[PDB]
RNA sequence: GUUUACCAAAAACAUCACCUCUAGCAUUACUAGUAUUAGAGGCAAUGCCUGCCCAGUGACACCAGUUUAACGGCCGCGGUAUU
RNA sequence: AGAGUUAAAUUAUAACUAAGCUGUAAAAAGCCCUAGUUAAAAUAAAAUAACCCACGAAAGUGACUCUAAUAAUCCUGACACACGAUAGCUAGGACCCAAACUGGGAUUAGAUACCCCACUAUGCCUAGCCCUAAACCCAAAUAGUUACAUAACAAAACUA
């Protein structure tokens, strides 16, 4: 994967809330990406209170999209994300399975510093 | 301003073995499409090493350091088309025109032949440094004017009383 | 005279000029249609500059937004849709379907009425909120207008900016317009004059409750 | 210490703050005087360089453009 | 540039520029226009600027309160440093 | 450098309750279109992380995401070129909160100050200037040494 898309939708039923998952990917194909797979973490309870499109949720669900996407389409993509109105909060992040993790090879310890000052007698 | 396509197929997957038996899906991924700016700006420098430059595999040679820091000054002054405001680029863009401009110099001083082809090639003009470099001011701008016009209508006048002493010269020569 | 200091101006031909931006030619199809502009003039009549915009077989001089170049595409809808619409400059929306942060011109009044306000050079109203089925702009005077969700309008900002920033040179320019000079008669200044702070006076509304 | 320059310092240019401030215009005066000085020695040396080339008036379209007394 | 044609052509008026107020609007003005607009006025391009005051009289607010690029106003008496 | 977003506060504005609220060493002035609780746009600024020491040439930068990106096969070098904290200037917009100036209330022999209240330019964005700082780490850049050696203090002394 390239992008990831962290998406929290309206907390609905399950048919509409296919269908909007139905057009969130016809409208990344449409801007081009390549999608991987879809990922539901279910619905929760927002960790707080959330102003969208003139109204006040409290409960929603998670999903996850990821993707290989151009670099000039995902203002594109955030624009019709913004749009959307069974969303409450699209965010695309570079996926973190990109980067590799680099190395903890341990704790180096520090020495204290010397020669901060001069030898004079006090 | 060269257009690389969108099926490129970018510079690290170009040379391995059984590319073209695999399905649109990868190559697509593979291609420019979904690269990033620098994976293209790779794709053009080669192009580029392999338009100019003679033998490709040194990249210590002054020509080619010239090739990579022209393609760096591309994009500086595409980034610069894009944002005006930028103070550091144009800083990076002064500086890399700078560096260019030395090591030309230092190319003309040393090859000629080689030099000649990469000022054809590029497209760069090679200006020589004028010496006693003054910030031009109105007044010392408008002095040269006026000098030059000056020096102007004088050649004038001198060339029509020639003209006219010549032409006396001849009418009283003839009778 | 009725209204002083005009007259003596350059001779002037009025361009028809067409208000109500969705007009369709038949009424067997009555969708939304795209039209293309070929040409953008200068008006003598107002400050904007027009756009000839041409569809089906009849053209139409329009109020020009501020980039409408020769050979344009220009969408005019009146479809209101839950995913909105994605606003260009030159597209004749609904209120219903616009961006709430969206900036607009040749706001219609009345569904069906055609555009009045929001015409001058330069001008562009502002869409503030859109609730229970009303929509809500500033105008360029900074009031704010109820109107009906159903109301076109035209995204965008009038041609010509810097018709604030013209500078007449002499008073030959004022007779050119035709603007002729004012009285000589030195008028003392009554209590009208002077620096009034006013509070904004509220909201216009043009929905009908029943 | 130090604090006696700064302080020196700080009272020299508090009372030339003073002396701009309350002899304001009479430097604007002599800035504007001394401008014009500027310009005709300006033009005196222009008329100069045209009239010991050998000519008697000045090049056809030169207008000799007032460079220092432009508007602030 | 304009004006007291028939005693006054000007330093008078107008003028670009700069300021105030009053108006969210459709079939005869304004206008077949819509606040970067249109009227009611003031002062005069440009450059430096336009200091203080709503106590009175007006005008908005229909009472409080706000306004001077609104009408307008911006101090006495007495003693003191080598006169 | 652009584009998009807002968690903690705060506020315009509503609904209930109270007659007080703010203000300090102490008081007055101010507000009672006030105060507390519950709902909340716009603007401004980005707790903790940070006992971290990174980026940039310097000024400077630490709310989040994306895009473009951080010269030189790396010596010194201008009056040339390009940037340059805050404050300030022209035009447009925004204005929660802070606040020069100003007006009140305290203090004082006087207070056009330190204390308190309210408000303006301004601090914010876009576009153009201005080119100034205790721009200081008062220690120039690039290669090196711990040999000789303590004016004083401070951040030890020094070669090309
Ligand atoms: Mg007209
Ligand atoms: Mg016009
Ligand atoms: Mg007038
Ligand atoms: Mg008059
Ligand atoms: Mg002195
Ligand atoms: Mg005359
Ligand atoms: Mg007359
Ligand atoms: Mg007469
Ligand atoms: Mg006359
Ligand atoms: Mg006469
Ligand atoms: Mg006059
Ligand atoms: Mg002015
Ligand atoms: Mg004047
Ligand atoms: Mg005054
Ligand atoms: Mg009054
Ligand atoms: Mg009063
Ligand atoms: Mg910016
Ligand atoms: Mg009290
Ligand atoms: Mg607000
Ligand atoms: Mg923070
Ligand atoms: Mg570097
Ligand atoms: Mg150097
Ligand atoms: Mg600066
Ligand atoms: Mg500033
Ligand atoms: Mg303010
Ligand atoms: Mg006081
Ligand atoms: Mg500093
Ligand atoms: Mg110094
Ligand atoms: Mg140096
Ligand atoms: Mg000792």
């Amino acid at each position: 994967p390239r992008y990831e898309l962290a998406l929290i939708l309206k907390a609905m039923q399950r048919p509409e809330t296919a269908a909007a998952l139905k057009r969130t990917l016809e409208a990344l194909m449409d801007r081009g990406a390549v999608v991987r797979n879809l990922e539901n973490l279910g619905e929760r309870m927002l960790p707080y209170k959330i102003s969208a499109h003139n109204q006040r949720h409290s409960r929603g669900g998670y999903f996850l999209v990821d993707f290989y996407a151009p670099a000039t389409t995902v203002e594109s993509m955030m624009e019709h994300l913004s749009r959307d109105i069974d969303v409450i909060r699209p965010n695309i992040v570079k996926h973190p399975l990109t980067q590799e993790v680099k190395e903890c090879e341990g704790i180096v310890p520090v020495p204290l510093e010397e020669k901060l000052y001069s030898t004079k007698k006090r | 301003q060269d257009d690389p396509p969108p099926s490129m197929l970018l510079l690290d997957y170009q040379n391995v073995p059984g590319i073209h038996k695999v399905d649109d899906v990868v190559k697509r991924l593979l291609s420019l499409e979904m690269a990033n700016q620098k994976e293209k700006l790779k794709i053009k420098k080669m192009q580029l090493m392999n338009k100019v430059l003679e033998n490709p595999e040194d990249t210590s040679s002054l020509e080619a350091r010239i090739v990579a820091l022209t393609v760096k000054i591309r994009n500086y002054e595409e980034h610069m088309q894009k944002h005006r405001k930028d103070k550091a680029h144009k800083r990076f863009l002064l500086m890399s025109i700078d560096q260019r401009k030395k090591m030309l110099k230092n190319l003309r001083e040393t090859n000629y032949a080689v030099f000649e082809k990469i000022c054809k090639e590029l497209g760069i003009e090679y200006t020589f440094p004028p010496p006693y470099h003054r910030k031009a001011h109105r007044r010392w701008v408008t002095k040269k004017a006026l000098c030059t016009q000056v020096f102007r209508e004088v050649q004038k006048l001198k060339k029509q009383k020639r003209a006219l002493r010549a032409a006396a010269v001849a009418a009283h020569k003839q009778g | 005279i009725q209204v002083h200091g005009i007259g003596g101006g350059h001779k002037q031909r009025y361009r028809m000029i067409d208000f109500l931006r969705f007009r369709p030619e038949h009424e067997s199809k009555p969708g939304p249609f795209e039209e293309k502009v070929i040409a953008v003039r200068y008006d003598p009549c107002r400050s904007a500059d027009i756009a000839l915009v041409a569809g089906g077989n009849r053209k139409r001089w329009i109020i020009a937004t501020e980039n409408m170049k020769a050979g344009d595409t220009v969408l005019n809808s009146d479809h209101i849709g839950r995913m909105a619409v994605a606003a260009r400059e030159g597209d004749a929306h609904p209120l219903g379907a616009l961006p709430v942060g969206t900036l607009i011109n040749n706001v219609e009044s009345e569904p069906g009425r055609g555009a009045q306000y929001i015409r001058a050079a330069g001008t562009c109203g502002v869409l503030l909120r859109k609730v229970n089925g009303t929509a809500i702009i500033q105008l360029p005077s900074k009031r704010q207008m109820q109107v009906l969700e159903t109301c076109i309008a035209t995204v965008g900002r009038v041609s010509n900016v810097d018709h604030n920033k013209r500078v007449i040179g002499k008073a030959g320019r004022n007779r050119w317009l035709g603007k002729r000079p004012n009285s000589g008669l030195w008028q003392r200044k009554g209590g009208w004059a002077g620096r009034k702070i006013r509070p904004l006076p509220p909201m216009k509304s043009y929905v009908k409750l029943p | 210490k130090n604090i006696l320059k700064i302080r020196r310092r700080k009272m020299n240019h508090h009372k030339y703050r003073k002396l701009v401030k309350r002899t304001r215009f009479l430097r604007r005066k002599v800035r504007e005087g001394r401008l014009r000085q500027k310009q005709v020695k300006f033009e005196r040396d222009l008329k100069r360089i045209w009239q010991k080339a050998g000519l008697k008036e000045a090049p056809a379209g030169w207008q000799t453009p007032k460079i220092y007394l432009k508007n602030q």
